[PDB]
DNA sequence: GCCAAGGGGAAAACACCCAAGACACCAGGCACGAG
DNA sequence: CTCGTGCCTGGTGTCTTGGGTGTTTTCCCCTTGGC
C-alpha cells in the first residue's frame, strides 16, 4: 500500500495532539506529508553524502547521527 | 471506577515512561525505503537508521506542531490551517 | 567535584508536595464523599403557536391581495400558500433570502427543521422531529408592475423580505434577553454615599461596553458598592460583596492601567451578562502610523495616573474597612500562556492567577483549584500545558496551553508556595471522561488511590512500589573485563604545555 | 423515494452541479444551470448569474498542486446583502471527481456544444466544470502563462490588505 | 543607520560595565555591532509583520515580536 | 540607562524599513528589551573572544566571531 | 463684471474590532487490513 | 491473531466573512477677492 498514506492521518493526528495542536484541518494532514518528506529528503541526502565518503552502500545510524547534527537536530541514543 | 478504559488508560500515562514511536514503524520504514529509493538504489537501511529517522521526525513534527499550535493560537484559532505550518516554517526559516 | 549548586528545588518541595498529596486525597475524599449527596438542575420549554384558532388569525389586505404578509402583534408571517392564507410564526423562520432572476423577484423563506437548525445542540428542536417539515418556501413575483396593481408584484416581496428581518431580529433579541436574564439574583441597591468625599477615578473605559461602542466614565465608591457613570449619563453599579476579587493592574509595561473585577455572579451590561469587568485608561500612543518631552510626559502621565489610581485604591480600601484589598499581580511571578485563545502573560495575585490585560479576562480563584496537571511535560517539548481541576467536579477543567517549558520549575514553585498540588504527565487524556468517571464512582476512584493515579511513581509509594516497570533489555551496562586492556598506549609523550 | 414517487404519482414534471465549494461567496452551493443563467443554489441564499454578466473565466492552479481555483469575473457583481462581489471564486481539488447529466436532448447537447461534450459525463469536477461553463458563457478558460515560481507554483505567496492570498502572474 | 551613535555607544560601554570595567570599544566594533543590530531588528520586524499579516492586522504588538522570537527560539 | 537613549524614531524608522505599517507604543518598551537581549549575548561573546585575545578594547575581528558564532554574521569584510 | 485662489465641510480608503454561520474536524461506530 | 486503520455518520465549533468604528486623506462647496 502506498507509504505516503503509511503516515496515516491518525499517525499525524497523534503527533499534532502531542505538539499540543487541538483541532486539525484535513488540509494539514497532506502538508504534513510534504513537510515530512521535505524534512526526510534533506536528511536522507545528507546520510547518503556521509555514506559516500565511507565508500559504503549501506546506510548506518552514524550517517543519520552525523546528519541530524548538521541540521540542528542532534540526536542521542546511537553509536558506541 | 475500577473498570477497564479507566484503569489502564489512566495509569498508562504513568506506565508510559516508554517512548513509543507514534508513526507505525513498518508503514514508516517502507516510506524510508521509498524516499531512499527516490534518491538512490542499493541503499541498505539499518533498522537503527530507520529508528533514528523515525524518532527524529516524530519529535520534529511534534516540534512543528508546537509552532503551528502557537501560530493558530496567534491567529485566535484553535484549528491549525496549513497557513500556520507555513507561517511557522517561514519564521523558523527552515525552508528549502 | 560536588559542584551542584544546591538541592534541587523539587527535592525541597517534594516533601511538602508529597505531604500535599496525602492531604489532598484525605481532603478530597471527605469533601467529595460529602458532596455526593447533592443533585442536578431541571428545565422547561413551550410551543411557538401563531394563533389559537383560525378566527383569531388576521384578514389583512395583503392576505386578500395574494401578498406575503407579516403580523407583528402575533410574531407571525401570513403567506398565500397556493391560494391558502397560511400563517407561520416568525420563530419557525430561520432566515430569508431574495433573488432577481431576470424578469422576476424571488423571495426565499428558510425555516427551522432537522438538519437546517444547524449549530444548536438542540438537534431536533421540534416537539415531533420525525414529522415531515416545511424546509423552505420560495415565492416569485415579477419586478415589473402589472396592470391595475396597487403595488409591484416584487414590491410585496421586497417589503415582506424587509419586515421579516425586522420582526425576526426583534424576536431573536427578546428571546436572547430571556437567555441572558435568567440566572440573576435581584441586587438590593447600592446606596450612594451622599455628601461625602467619595473616592473617584475619571479616565476610565469600561469593559465590556454597555452600548454597541465604548464610553468613558468615572468610578466612585459608595456605601455598599461602586458606581461607574459614563460620559453619556449611563449608571453602572457594583455591590462590594458581589466582587469575587478586585485586582489592580498598574500600567507597568502595559499600555493601560486597569482595575479588574472578577465577580461572584455575572451582571448585565444590558447587552450581555459578565462575571468580569474592567476600568482602564490608555497610557499612550497605541496607533502610531509609520523626544524627551513626549517620553517624559509618558513617565509623568504614568506616574500621575498610577498615583491617582493607587490613591483611589487606598481611599477605597480605607472606606471598605479593607474588605476589598486590591490584589496586584506579582509580575515577576507571571508566565506566558493561553487560557482561552491568544498568548498572554498570566500573573498570580495573592489569591488568584489571572491575565486582565487582554480580553476576555482570565481569572482563576486558587481557592477553587482542586489540583493542577502539567500535561505534555516532556524533555523534547519546548512548551507544555497546564490543567486546573476544580473542587466542584461538575465543572470543566481549564487548560493553559503552550506554556513554555522554561517556566516549568518556577511555576511549580509558585504553585508550591500556594499550597497547590500539581502533577506532570506527558500524555493528555480526556478530562470530560475522567470527570464523569470520578463523578459517577468517586468511592471506587478514591479506593484506587484516587488522584494518586496521576503520580508518575517517582518515589517508593508502597501501595504500587514497583509501579508497572520491568527490566528493559540490558544487563545494567557492565563493561566486560576484556574491554579495559587497550589503555596502556596512553604514551607518556610530554607534549609542550 | 417512497414519498417522491407518491408525489410524482400525481405530479406534472437544466442540470445541477451539486456540492460546489465556493470561496466567493463563501459556502457550498448547488449550481442549477439554466438556459441563460446559473442559479447558484445555497443553504440560505441563492443567486442567478446571467451568463451575459461574466467578463472572464480563469483557471488558477493552486500552489499546493492539489487544488484549483476557478474564477468568474462578474459584471455586475452579485449584491450579497450590502456587500457586492466582482468575482465568483470556486475552489475544487484536482481529484474531486463528479458526474453531470443535462436535462437536454443529445441533439441539443451536440447542437450547442459541437461534440466537445456529451449529455452525460463524469470526471474531475475542475476540468468538467471548466468545460461545461465555458459553453454556457462562451468565455475561454483563462490560464496562467509559463509563470511557475522558484517554488514551482503558478502564483506567489503574498498579502494584500488585512489578509494573505495568492498573486497569480497570468 | 537609524539610531543615534552616542546613546548606542553609551549603552555598549554601560552593559560592558556589568561584565567588566576597563572595557571600551574601537569604532570598528561599535559600528559592526550597530550594523548587526539593525539587521536583527529588521529581520524581526519583517517576521513580526508576517505575524501581523497572519493575525489579520497591520498594527504590530509586542506579542507579535514575542511569538516571532518564541518561534524563532531566541530564548533559552 | 542608555537603552532609553535608543530613540523611538530610530526604532520607528527600522520598523518602517521592515515594512511594518503601524506600531503600538509598547513596541518601544519591547524593542528596547529585545535590543538588550541580543546585545547581552553578542557582547558577552565579543568580550570573551577579546578576553581570550588578551585585549581590553574590542575590534571588528572579535565581533565578527561573536556574531558568526551565533549565526548572526556580518558582511563586507576580509583579511 | 469676469475670472480666479483660498479656507473649510463632507466625505472616502484604510487598519482594525465585534457577530453569525456553515463546513469540516473530531467523536462514534462497524468493518477490513496487515503488522 | 487481533489491534490498527478506515469508511460512514452526526454534530460542533470554530474560521470565515458581514457589519461597523474612526482615523488619514482627498474632492467639493462656499465665499471673497484682483485685473
Amino acid at each position: 500500500r502506498d507509504n505516503i498514506q503509511g503516515i496515516t492521518k491518525p499517525a499525524i493526528r497523534r503527533l499534532a495532539r502531542r505538539g499540543g495542536v487541538k483541532r486539525i484541518s484535513g488540509l494539514i494532514y497532506e502538508e504534513t506529508r510534504g513537510v515530512l518528506k521535505v524534512f526526510l529528503e534533506n536528511v536522507i541526502r545528507d546520510a547518503v553524502t556521509y555514506t559516500e565518503h565511507a565508500k559504503r552502500k549501506t546506510v548506518t545510524a552514524m550517517d543519520v547521527v552525523y546528519a541530524l547534527k548538521r541540521q540542528g537536530r542532534t540526536l542521542y541514543g546511537f553509536g558506541g | 471506577r475500577y473498570r477497564p478504559g479507566t484503569v489502564a488508560l489512566r495509569e498508562i500515562r504513568r506506565y508510559q515512561k516508554s517512548t513509543e514511536l507514534l508513526i507505525r514503524k513498518l508503514p514508516f520504514q517502507r516510506l524510508v525505503r521509498e524516499i531512499a529509493q527516490d534518491f538512490k538504489t542499493d541503499l541498505r537501511f539499518q533498522s537503527s537508521a530507520v529508528m533514528a529517522l523515525q524518532e527524529a521526525s516524530e519529535a520534529y513534527l511534534v516540534g512543528l506542531f508546537e509552532d503551528t499550535n502557537l501560530a493558530a493560537i496567534h491567529a485566535k484559532r484553535v484549528t491549525i490551517m496549513p497557513k500556520d505550518i507555513q507561517l511557522a516554517r517561514r519564521i523558523r526559516g527552515e525552508r528549502a | 567535584e560536588r559542584t551542584r549548586n544546591e538541592m534541587t528545588a523539587e527535592e525541597k518541595r517534594r516533601a511538602h508536595q508529597k505531604e500535599l498529596a496525602a492531604q489532598l486525597n484525605e481532603e478530597a475524599k471527605r469533601r467529595l464523599t460529602e458532596q455526593k449527596g447533592e443533585q442536578q438542575i431541571q428545565k422547561a420549554r413551550k410551543s411557538n403557536v401563531s394563533y389559537k384558532n383560525p378566527s383569531l388569525m388576521p384578514k389583512e389586505p395583503h392576505i386578500r391581495e395574494m401578498k406575503i404578509y407579516i403580523d407583528k402583534k402575533y410574531e407571525t408571517v401570513i403567506m398565500p400558500v397556493f391560494g391558502i392564507a397560511t400563517p407561520f410564526h416568525i420563530a419557525t423562520i430561520k432566515n430569508i433570502s431574495m433573488s432577481v432572476e431576470g424578469d422576476y423577484t424571488y423571495l426565499r423563506i428558510n425555516f427551522y427543521c432537522p438538519g437546517s437548525a444547524l449549530g444548536r445542540n438542540e438537534g431536533n428542536i421540534f416537539p415531533n422531529p420525525e414529522a415531515t417539515f416545511v424546509k423552505e418556501i420560495t415565492y416569485r413575483a415579477s419586478n415589473i408592475k402589472a396592470p391595475g396593481e396597487q403595488t409591484v408584484p416584487a414590491l410585496n416581496l421586497q417589503n415582506a423580505f424587509r419586515i421579516i428581518k425586522e420582526v425576526q431580529k426583534r424576536y431573536k433579541t427578546r428571546e436572547a434577553e430571556e437567555k441572558e436574564k435568567e440566572g440573576i439574583v435581584k441586587q438590593d441597591s447600592l446606596v450612594i454615599n451622599l455628601n461625602r468625599s467619595n473616592p473617584k477615578l475619571k479616565d476610565l473605559y469600561i469593559r465590556p461596553n454597555i452600548a454597541q461602542k465604548r464610553m468613558q466614565g468615572s468610578l466612585e465608591a459608595h456605601v455598599n458598592g461602586f458606581r461607574f457613570t459614563s460620559v453619556r449619563g449611563d449608571k453602572v453599579d457594583i455591590l462590594y460583596n458581589n466582587i469575587k476579587h478586585a485586582l489592580f493592574q498598574p500600567c507597568d509595561g502595559e499600555m493601560i492601567i486597569v482595575l479588574h473585577f472578577h465577580l461572584k455572579n455575572a451582571i448585565m451590561f444590558g447587552k450581555k451578562r459578565h462575571t468580569d469587568v474592567q476600568f482602564y485608561t490608555e497610557v499612550g500612543e497605541i496607533t502610531t502610523d509609520l523626544d524627551l518631552y513626549a517620553e517624559q510626559m509618558e513617565r509623568e502621565m504614568r506616574h500621575k495616573l498610577k498615583t491617582a489610581f493607587k490613591n483611589f485604591i487606598e481611599k477605597v480600601e480605607a472606606l471598605t474597612k479593607e474588605e476589598l484589598e486590591f490584589e496586584v499581580p506579582f509580575r515577576d511571578l507571571g508566565f506566558n500562556g493561553a487560557p482561552y485563545r491568544s498568548t498572554c502573560l498570566l500573573q498570580p495575585t495573592s489569591s488568584a492567577l489571572v491575565n486582565a490585560t487582554e480580553w476576555p479576562p482570565f481569572v482563576v480563584t486558587l481557592d477553587e483549584v482542586e489540583l493542577i496537571h502539567f500535561e505534555r511535560v516532556q524533555f523534547h517539548l519546548k512548551n507544555f500545558d497546564m490543567v486546573i481541576v476544580y473542587k466542584d467536579y461538575s465543572k470543566k477543567v481549564t487548560m493553559i496551553n503552550a506554556i513554555p517549558v522554561a517556566s516549568l520549575d518556577p511555576i511549580k514553585e509558585w504553585l508550591n508556595s500556594c499550597d497547590l498540588k500539581y502533577t506532570e504527565g506527558v500524555q493528555s487524556l480526556n478530562w470530560t471522561k475522567i470527570m464523569k468517571t470520578i463523578v459517577d464512582d468517586p468511592e471506587g476512584f478514591f479506593e484506587q488511590g484516587g488522584w494518586s493515579f496521576l503520580e508518575p511513581e517517582g518515589e517508593g509509594s508502597d501501595a504500587e512500589e514497583g509501579d508497572s516497570e520491568s527490566e528493559i533489555e540490558d544487563e545494567t551496562f557492565n563493561p566486560s573485563e576484556d574491554d579495559y586492556e587497550e589503555e596502556e598506549e596512553d604514551s607518556d609523550e610530554d607534549y609542550s604545555s | 423515494e417512497a414519498f417522491a414517487q407518491n408525489v410524482l404519482s400525481k405530479a406534472d414534471v437544466i442540470c445541477i452541479f451539486r456540492e460546489l465549494q465556493c470561496l466567493t461567496p463563501r459556502g457550498r452551493y448547488d449550481i442549477r444551470i439554466y438556459p441563460t443563467f446559473l442559479h447558484l443554489h445555497g443553504k440560505t441564499f441563492d443567486y442567478k448569474i446571467p451568463y451575459t454578466t461574466v467578463l472572464r473565466l480563469f483557471l488558477l492552479p493552486h500552489k499546493d498542486q492539489r487544488q484549483m481555483f476557478f474564477v468568474i469575473s462578474l459584471d455586475p457583481p452579485i449584491k450579497q446583502g450590502q456587500t457586492r462581489y466582482h468575482f465568483l471564486i470556486l475552489l475544487f481539488s484536482k481529484d474531486e471527481d463528479i458526474s453531470l447529466t443535462l436535462n437536454m436532448n443529445e441533439e441539443e447537447v451536440e447542437k450547442r456544444f459541437e461534440g466537445r461534450l456529451t449529455k452525460n459525463m463524469s470526471g474531475s469536477l475542475y476540468e468538467m466544470v471548466s468545460r461545461v461553463m465555458k459553453a454556457l458563457v462562451n468565455r475561454k478558460i483563462t490560464v496562467p502563462g509559463n509563470f511557475q515560481g522558484h517554488s514551482g507554483a503558478q502564483c506567489i505567496t503574498c498579502s494584500y490588505k488585512a489578509s494573505s492570498g495568492l498573486l497569480y502572474p497570468l
